[PDB]
């Protein structure tokens, strides 16, 4: 369980589910949800756009996008090694960890749920190349390999 | 069961280093059907 | 299996000489760790002496422009008369300030409710937590409030803490054999 | 009292309402070690300073 | 049958380390007058297999030499010196265990060029944020260190009541880790009101949220997604 | 600091992360699993002489 | 246990948690705002250096059963998995699955080399146990190398 | 049942002592003599926690 | 034979900022000005055991 208040997600949770939905609980927990949500679902903007009305906002604004290219080209998850039924990796600084799909669980998704069948269906961007060299038209270009 | 009890420590042994014993010995570890032997150390050895 | 007991290595050589202290010191390693229960080795690991220092004891830098704390920690000399303890232990940013001059800094002083954990050590070998080591409650003259939507009440933090948010995670592993 | 006697004017820092640690105080008590006995106060954690 | 009889063995070792081995367990069946009366035959499972190690063999980190040392920034006067991981720790391996980056204190070369850009007209808080004059002594801690609020009379436009905070609103201002899929410091102050007291009324029964001025739109449908 | 320094920077990502949410819902997310297995046998026999 | 202590238990911790996930920085990152701080700093990075060291579980020959060493001073524990029991978790049974075989266990660190080339380089052995009976492997680096100081 | 329910450590220095224990301390011999310091620790116990 | 294994997270998280803007408390602050300004390892071995 996610988001709503202990009291209540706590007790949904401990719902072992043999009867399915105990409905007064999960009305309950819905309750607490409008209490205190979580973020589920979102649309990111880069942070550099709020660098803003600041002593050299300019400046460093630009140094912090070099900084954010510099840091995706280091960190960036397309370097692990790829998560096992399909665990989407994700990189904080030293170490992959995989984000499991529903229906696959444990400590990094290797035992799948009973239901989930879908076996080696799969597929992941490798990373970018680094650029090629500037072209005739002194465009330099760099490619990924969904490898 | 009786358990065993340690007698005191004897003194300190004269200085070509120093040493310690323990008889085991002030209740006798054995008798009617005598429990658990006393702990270790039965002797202890240091630096003067 | 058998307990083998605890032996001491040798001596290593004396530390240099702390010259606030004109003392040396030697540590006294474990060659052989007692195991098994084996006896653990017995006195001191480390000794002193006393000593000539070459090297001279170093003093506090002062606060200069900074309010001092009786400790010695300096702190923003804005601080003063906050209303807040913002020297930690002393409150000395607080001694003999008037009522007339305290300003209602916050409406309310109430941290999340077990934040100075997060202030704690951690000892990664043993697990355990530790001492407190970070003041968790510098609120820097700031009214920052923070509304749990867990607890339904409003908390004050820190003016320095990058995040601290009360969703909820709930994880049951259940198993019959 | 001798710290507070005869001040002119007290500064009451600690206006709230606040209760001591609960035990606290017998945390001050020494120990005897060999008997694993609280003995007679050795610090005074009644002190705030 | 009573199958137990003819007990389970013991399970082989794992055939191998890691990334899913198997391991099986035959019986000590022997045939015998009541192995065929009892049917041990017919429905007795001769041998099980079963998974095990099946956790994905560990990575280990590995990290680069560090580079040069930075050339100085002169407000800072600590120069950095970083090194790179030329694969993470996965599945359980080594960590890195190790500084990224360290600092040292240089002597700086240059003066700092670095100075203060006070605004034109908008308070300065003592934070030093500039903020819209009219919040000064309006009657709310908008620096937040009370400095708009600090000698002030009439509190001009203050709120008819004090309207809850909209829930878990702060968590629409954290900063996210897209690299990393993970929330981060507070980088929105959706505390922040600027004096307006616009208000959604969640339900008839709730009290009206006290919009920020850092959300435009906030609705409260319930969607079974 | 003014001038570019990668390290200095970067803590800014590390500490703020890269990017923050312009659009979102918030909600509750409920996940269960039940597993269930039963194996049952019976055996009697009978032999007379 | 209950429905109602369990619920109760989960309301009270909003009120009495503890720390259950951290992310660590080393200590020594703290040093600050003192009388040579910036030398203290890297003196704290070599005693934490030096107190790994002297509490790594490497120290401890093994324990059977999977039971896991600890440094205790200079006394190694074995704590031992359920119902397992003993100096070194011989007697009793284990419960539950296991896989099998002796985990091996790495050797204490060799002293690192003398910055040859300004660079120190330790090996380890993982002779201790060596992974044995199909065991699984210890799980790192055989080497490290760094830069002196 | 182990309960544990909280946490005490002691400043590591500049203890502000109980006067009994400061008292019974002043009236220490600066001569050994075994009786004062054992009734010391009758009194007072021989550790701190 | 059972195993239970739970978890009730109230605090998402905290994220503690940089060292550069932490403040230390006074005690530990008063240890590190003690500290020997030399490898005196019996004084930071106290430090880390604390």
């Amino acid at each position: 369980i996610r988001g709503g208040r202990s009291e209540y997600g706590a007790a949904l949770a401990w719902e072992k589910g043999s009867s399915g939905l105990e409905e007064k609980t999960f009305s309950e927990w819905l309750e607490s949800v409008k209490e205190n949500p979580a973020v589920i679902d979102f649309e990111l903007a880069p942070i550099v756009d709020l660098v803003r009305n600041i002593p050299c906002a300019v400046t460093k604004r630009n140094n912090l996008r070099k900084a954010l290219q510099e840091y995706a080209a280091k960190f960036d998850p397309c370097q692990c090694a790829p998560c096992p039924n399909n665990g989407r990796p994700t990189l904080s600084g030293t170490e992959c960890l995989c984000v499991c799909q529903s229906g696959t669980y444990g400590e990094n998704c290797e035992k799948q749920s009973p239901d989930y069948k879908s076996n080696a269906v799969d597929g992941q961007w490798g990373c970018w190349s680094s650029w090629s060299t500037c072209d005739a038209t002194y465009k330099r270009s760099r490619t990924r390999e969904c490898n | 069961p009786i358990d065993g009890k340690w007698n005191c420590w004897s003194n300190w042994s004269s200085c070509s280093g120093r040493r310690k014993t323990r008889q085991r010995q002030c209740n006798n570890p054995p008798p009617q059907n005598g429990g658990s032997p006393c702990s270790g150390p039965a002797s202890e050895t240091l630096d003067c | 299996s058998s307990p083998v007991n605890c032996q001491w290595d040798f001596y290593a050589p004396w530390s240099e000489c702390n010259g606030c202290t004109k003392t040396q010191t030697r540590r006294r390693s474990v060659a052989v760790y007692g195991q098994y229960g084996g006896q653990p080795c017995v006195g001191n690991a480390f000794e002193t002496q006393s000593c000539e220092p070459t090297r001279g004891c170093p003093t506090e830098e002062g606060c200069g422009e900074r309010f001092r704390c009786f400790s010695g920690q300096c702190i923003s000399k804005s601080l003063v008369c906050n209303g807040d303890s913002d020297c930690d232990e002393d409150s000395a940013d607080e001694d003999r300030c008037e009522d007339s001059e305290r300003r209602p800094s916050c409406d309310i002083d109430k941290p999340p409710p077990n934040i100075e954990l997060t202030g704690n050590g951690y000892n990664e070998l043993t697990g355990q937590f530790r001492n407190r080591v970070i003041n968790t409650k510098s609120f820097g003259g700031q009214c920052r409030k923070v509304f749990s939507g867990d607890g339904k009440d409003f908390y004050r933090l820190s003016g320095n803490v990058l995040s601290y948010t009360f969703q909820v995670k709930i994880n049951n592993d259940f198993n019959y054999e | 009292q001798s710290d507070e006697a005869n001040c002119r004017r007290i500064y009451k820092k600690c206006q709230h309402e606040m209760d001591q640690y609960w035990g606290i105080g017998s945390l001050a008590s020494g120990i005897n070690l060999f008997t694993n006995s609280f003995e007679g106060p050795v610090l005074d954690h009644r002190y705030y300073a | 049958c009573f199958c137990d009889h003819y007990a389970w063995t013991q399970w082989t070792s794992c055939s191998k380390t890691c990334n899913s081995g198997t391991q099986s367990r035959h019986r000590q069946i022997v045939v015998d007058k009541y192995y065929q009366e009892n049917f041990c035959e017919q429905i007795c499972s001769k041998q099980e297999t079963r998974e095990c190690n099946w956790q994905r063999c560990p990575i280990n980190c590995l990290l680069g030499d560090f580079g040069p040392w930075s050339d100085c920034d002169p407000c800072i006067e600590k120069q950095s010196k970083v090194r790179s991981v030329l694969r993470p720790s996965q599945f359980g391996g080594q960590p890195c265990t190790a500084p990224l980056v360290a600092f040292q204190p240089c002597i700086p070369s240059k003066l700092c060029k670095i100075e203060e850009a006070d605004c034109k007209n908008k308070f300065r808080c003592d934070s030093g944020r500039c903020i819209a004059r009219k919040l000064e002594c309006n009657g709310e801690n908008d620096c937040g260190d009370n400095s708009d609020e600090r000698d002030c009379g009439r509190t001009k436009a203050v709120c008819t009541r004090k309207y809850n905070p909209i829930p878990s609103v702060q968590l629409m201002g954290n900063g996210f880790h897209f690299l990393a899929g993970e929330p981060r410091g507070e980088v929105l102050d959706n505390s922040f009101t600027g004096g307006i007291c616009k208000t959604v009324k969640s339900s008839r029964t709730s009290n009206p949220y006290r919009v920020p001025a850092n959300l435009e739109n906030v609705g409260f449908e319930v969607q079974t997604a | 600091p003014l001038e570019y320094n990668s390290a200095l920077y970067s803590r800014i990502f590390d500490d703020f992360g890269t990017h923050y949410f312009t659009s979102g819902s918030l909600g509750g997310v409920y996940d269960l699993l039940y597993q269930f297995s039963s194996e049952e046998l019976k055996n009697s026999g009978l032999t007379e002489e | 246990g209950n429905k109602r202590r369990y619920s109760a238990w989960a309301e009270s911790v909003t009120n009495l948690p503890q720390v259950i996930k951290q992310k660590l920085t080393p200590l020594y990152e703290l040093v600050k705002e003192v009388p040579c701080a910036s030398v203290k700093k890297l003196y704290l990075k070599w005693a934490l250096e030096e107190y790994l060291d002297e509490f790594d579980p490497c120290h401890c020959r093994p324990c059977q059963n999977g039971g896991l060493a600890t440094v205790e001073g200079t006394h190694c524990l074995c704590h031992c998995k359920p119902y397992t029991f003993g100096a070194a978790c011989e007697q009793g049974v284990l419960v539950g699955n296991q896989a099998g075989g002796v985990d091996g266990g790495w050797s204490c660190w060799s002293s690192w080399s003398p910055c040859v080339q300004g660079k120190k380089t330790r090996s380890r052995e993982c002779n201790n146990p060596p992974p044995s009976g199909g065991g699984r492997s210890c799980v790192g680096e055989t080497t490290e190398s760094t830069q002196c100081e | 049942s182990d309960l544990e329910v909280a946490h005490y450590k002691l400043k590591p220095r500049s203890l502000m002592l109980h006067y009994e224990f400061l008292q019974r301390v002043k009236r220490l011999p600066l001569e050994y003599s075994y009786g004062e310091y054992r009734d010391l620790f009758r009194d007072f116990g021989t550790h701190y926690i | 034979q059972l195993l239970v294994v739970e978890n009730t997270v109230e605090v998402a998280q905290f994220i503690n900022n940089n060292p550069e803007f932490l403040q230390l408390a006074e005690p530990f602050w008063k240890e590190l000005s003690h500290l020997p300004s030399l490898y005196d390892y019996s004084a930071y071995r106290r430090l880390i055991d604390q």
